[PDB]
RNA sequence: UUGUUAGGACCUAAACUCAAUAACGAAAGUAAUUCUAGUCAUUUAUAAUACACGACAGCUAAGACCCAAACUGGGAUUAGAUACCCCACUAUGCUUAGCCAUAAACCUAAAUAAUUAAUUAACAAAACUAUUUGCCAGAGAACUACUAGCCAUAGCUUAAAACUCAAAGGAC
């Protein structure tokens, strides 16, 4: 993997994708509550998805970038993407 | 003593606001340095002591004014992150 | 060699040096109207060069003229003359309310 | 086993020494390439020091002869009301047209700067350029 | 068309009166605010004494004699004596920089006197007498 | 082939002379909330605030007018050996350029 | 006694702001105003047993005296308080003559002319070459003893040894 020498190739590979999505939406240019009663996946859940260990600052930055994605105009591809990182909340 | 009375250090009360006039007179005396001068004339400051205080206050004013410039200068870059995520 | 190489010269665009409001003017002890623009209206105290904005040479010239006028019977010591209260404000100081 | 001493010699010289010693048995892949196509300067460590006394740098102020004319134009008329476009590689500003005409007259043989400055203003006026002699 | 903080210039003619008197005619309230006792005296424009008071005369003693509330009581007492003598407007020349510098002016207002101006006459020598030596503590 | 010395002499930036109080045309390339990042052809971009009037007009790619002040904001401070730089230029946004 | 005085006298003493300035002078030192006198050229460094100076305190004689103040007295505090705090008042700080010649008299940096790279003991105040003089050679004994000179007499400059110790000292 081209990001091997970062030490967090999977965390930074994901932050590469979401930052590239954000750029295309901002360049290219409705209600954002497509999903309700949902939460962002907790740090323990994210670590499992990436199969690596993260810090608290690493988790916080990932969420801030994902929030920025929702703010921008989102095609169905973006909504499916952010969905993968949303866990259904049971009230 | 030989000057005219009620011209120097005199303020006029507006609409019976005697507290507002007193607050103005104090800022005038504080700004002209009379308050500090009267404070330090209660006891005698030795000439060597006076010189040490003035050299320290001058250097403190230089480094303070310079630190203000550095914060104001570096606060222009203080804005929302443009490269969030990288 | 090369015609387009730069040419040594003094900076054509060099900006002029800023002058004080009394640059190349005569400060006289008898001109109490000008001297009064650099003292305090209430106490009559001479302002420093951080308030007046004068250069060192003119700051000393005003200081000497004020002391000479005061000591010779031309300028009051303890206050600014009420006649000169209306003159233009040239000093970075505000006192009102 | 290596030479983690980056303040003595260079990466190439230290690799040359380690091979002579007998510790590094195989040449690195970048070695033969450096040997054939070295850099202009050897990459050796040097501690930056401040200049003291009357030592000065050796950097030439870049001033062309057009600047004498350009300085006058900005002092007399300021910057042209038309805005500079620094993205067009062949942009011709109002000031650059003034300096091109001022040069043309000087080639004819006019020796007085005052003559060249007032004549150039007239020529551009005929061209239709709006030159405002703004003292403000 | 605005109020002027600067006192009416003496010797000229002004449009400002207080109870039909000019600035030069209003009685003066001389407040000497020291660090121990705050004295107050009111005089007419001809320099004739009308009222007098101080924290000591009111009855305060020792450290109580030099508090803000002690000067306020002294000001109220000076006002009452002056108000009886026929004084409604006073020019407050406050000498001294003690604790009852402001409180003495506040007592005079509470006592029914109308202050039209406040002057300060704290002695500031221009070079004078050597002050006593610094206290070691 | 033109020489580097010729290219520099005939460069638009060399013609500009001093960059104080000059007028230039820029292009918006990046927007962060109401902050506009404008490239005016220099080394460093400037950052201005979206004007209240015609705010929606200032989108990416929009060419604008500017009044340059400095090409790079730098200043040595007391006790420093080098100038501190914020890697930014100084300009005042005047408004959109007329396409005409 | 106190407060006010646009009342009188006094010219004792000290010179706010300016001064956030960094000037003058060999140093000491010098900043209220005016006037008079006055700083200046030896290539440069290098001087004592000579000459002229030298803060403050102190001594001698005659004056001054607003305020400050050793000492002293009175009041508090404390186990005591010959102190710190309060009050009073001297020598003294001022002038005019003369003496005294000492300061952490310290930019703790001798002066002068170069250099800024072929250069981090630490800290301070970047490093370093050349020239001339002075000075230093473990610590204490010792700003001492003796000697000589001096308006100095409880003084200054000059300045050891015995003996004791295995350290003393500087920076971090
Ligand atoms: S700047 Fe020229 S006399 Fe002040
Ligand atoms: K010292
Ligand atoms: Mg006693
Ligand atoms: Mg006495
Ligand atoms: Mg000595
Ligand atoms: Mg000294
Ligand atoms: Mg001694
Ligand atoms: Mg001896
Ligand atoms: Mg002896």
């Amino acid at each position: 993997h081209f990001l091997f020498y970062t030490g967090k190739q999977s965390y930074y590979s994901l932050m590469h994708d979401v930052y590239g999505k954000v750029m295309q939406l901002e360049k290219h240019r409705a209600e954002s509550r497509d999903l309700i009663g949902s939460r962002w996946l907790i740090k323990e859940e994210l670590e499992e998805m990436l199969v690596e260990k993260l810090s608290d600052e690493d988790y916080a930055q990932f969420i801030r970038l994902l929030e920025k994605l929702l703010t921008l105009p989102c095609g169905p591809a973006e909504e499916e993407f952010v969905q993968r990182f949303r866990r259904s909340v049971t009230i | 003593a030989k000057h005219l009375k009620f011209i120097a250090r005199t303020v006029m009360v507006q609409e019976g606001n005697v507290e507002g006039a007193y607050r103005t007179l104090n800022r005038i005396l504080t700004t002209d340095g009379l308050t500090e001068v009267i404070s330090r004339r209660r006891y005698y400051e030795k000439p060597c002591r006076r010189r040490q205080r003035e050299s320290y206050e001058t250097c403190r004013r230089i480094y303070n004014m310079e630190m203000a410039r550095k914060i104001n200068f570096l606060m222009r870059k203080n804005r929302a992150d443009p490269w969030l995520g990288c | 060699s090369n015609e387009d190489l730069p040419v040594p010269m003094e900076n054509p665009y060099k900006e002029p040096l800023k002058k004080c409001v009394l640059c190349e003017k005569r400060v006289d002890y008898k001109n109490v109207q000008l001297l009064s623009q650099f003292i305090s209206p209430f106490t009559g105290c001479i302002y420093g060069r951080h308030i007046t904005g004068l250069c060192g040479k003119k700051q000393r010239e005003i200081t000497k003229a004020i002391k000479r006028a005061q000591k010779m019977g031309f300028m009051p010591v303890t206050y600014k003359d009420p006649a000169y209260l209306k003159d233009p404000r040239v000093c970075n100081i505000r006192y009102r309310e | 086993a290596g030479s983690r001493l980056e303040t003595v010699g260079s990466v190439f010289s230290r690799t040359r020494d380690l091979m002579r010693a007998g510790v590094l048995k195989e040449k690195p892949l970048w070695y033969d390439i450096y040997k054939a196509f070295p850099p202009l300067r050897e990459p050796v460590f040097r501690r930056p020091r401040l200049r003291y006394g009357k030592a000065k740098a050796d950097i030439q102020d870049i001033f062309y002869q057009e600047d004498q004319i350009r300085a006058k134009f900005f002092a007399t008329y300021g910057s042209g009301q038309k805005a500079f476009d620094l993205f067009n590689p062949n942009f011709k500003s109002t000031c650059q047209r003034f300096v091109e005409k001022y040069t043309e007259l000087q080639n004819l043989g006019e020796t007085d700067e005052e003559k060249l400055f007032v004549e150039t203003g007239k020529a551009l006026l005929a061209e239709g350029i709006i030159l405002r002699r703004v003292r403000e | 068309s605005r109020f002027s903080l600067y006192p009416p210039v003496p010797g000229q003619e002004s449009s400002l009166q207080w109870a039909g008197m000019k600035f030069e005619d209003v009685p003066i309230a001389h407040i000497k605010a020291t660090y121990n006792n705050t004295q107050i005296q009111v005089v007419s424009a001809t320099n004739a004494s009308l009222a007098r008071a101080s924290c000591g005369t009111e009855g305060f003693r020792n450290a109580k004699k030099g508090t803000g509330i002690a000067a306020q009581t002294a000001g109220i007492a000076a006002a009452a004596k002056a108000t009886g003598k026929g004084v409604t407007h006073i020019r407050v020349v406050v000498k001294g920089m003690g604790p009852g510098r402001w409180s003495a002016i506040k007592g005079l207002t509470m006592g029914g006197l109308e202050v039209i101006s406040i002057t300060d006459n704290t002695p500031v020598p221009h070079x004078g007498c050597r002050p006593r030596k610094a206290r070691r503590l | 082939v033109e020489s580097f010395a010729s290219m520099l002499r005939h460069s638009p930036l060399t013609q500009l002379g001093p960059a104080k109080d000059k007028l230039v045309i820029g292009r918006i390339f990046h927007i962060v909330e109401d902050d506009l990042y404008i490239d005016f052809g220099g080394k460093f971009h400037c950052v201005c605030k979206r004007p209240d009037v015609d705010g929606e007009k200032y989108q990416r790619g929009t060419r604008v007018r500017l009044r340059l002040l400095d090409l790079e904001l730098t200043s040595r401070f007391l006790g420093g050996t080098t100038d501190t730089t914020i890697l930014e230029a100084d300009a005042v946004l005047l408004g959109l350029q007329e396409i005409r």
